[PDB]
DNA sequence: CCGAGGTCAATGACCTCG
DNA sequence: CCGAGGTCATTGACCTCG
């Protein structure tokens, strides 16, 4: 299909510089503008898929980021 | 315990079955509201704890396979 | 604890710009 | 066309009550 390099749902293309599902597409864009820090209630080492993506936001923004996902290009100034 | 439509954890057996919360809330609003829904491939998509919300009417109908009965639904 | 009902922040499919 | 930046109906974790 594509892939999202975050979770392997379906990708539906680039967001902020890496290809990712609208799901993770909009997790981290929210994340992000809200600055957003999250504590992993698990072992800080969640593996990601469709169901744990939803179960960690910590573990599941720190795979957006390792996987190329930019919060310099969440909406920047201009 | 698991719920036997979509092997998510079960905390009870609401409608009838061991069911999650997900496969709970779903079939209550889906009665609650009476929705139909279609299937964009056949009527034999996956559902599982991973892949439940890619097809309503898939995982309504399990719902139905797997014993949650309606009436067991009040409503407003 | 069980299992009816209810709530609502987060989620993600779909939409409109730039 | 893509993708940035929302919109908003649905989802499901968490509550209350008998
Ligand atoms: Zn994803
Ligand atoms: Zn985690
Ligand atoms: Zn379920
Ligand atoms: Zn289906």
């Amino acid at each position: 299909e594509e892939l999202c390099l975050v979770c392997g749902d379906r990708a539906s293309g680039y967001h902020y510089n890496a290809l990712t599902c609208e799901g993770c597409k909009g997790f981290f864009r929210r994340s992000v503008t809200k600055s957003a820090v999250y504590c992993c209630k698990f072992g800080r080492a969640c593996e990601m898929d469709m169901y744990m993506r939803r179960k960690c936001q910590e573990c599941r923004l720190k795979k957006c980021l390792a996987v190329g996902m930019r919060p310099e290009c969440v909406v920047p100034e201009n | 315990h698991l719920c036997s439509i979509c092997g998510d954890r079960a905390s009870g057996k609401h409608y009838g079955v061991y069911s999650c919360e997900g496969c709970k809330g779903f079939f209550k609003r889906t009665v609650r509201k009476d929705l139909t829904y279609a299937c964009r491939e056949n009527r034999n998509c996956i559902i599982d704890k991973r892949q439940r919300n890619r097809c309503q009417y898939c995982r309504y109908q399990k719902c139905l396979t797997c014993g949650m009965k309606r009436e067991a639904v009040q409503e407003e």
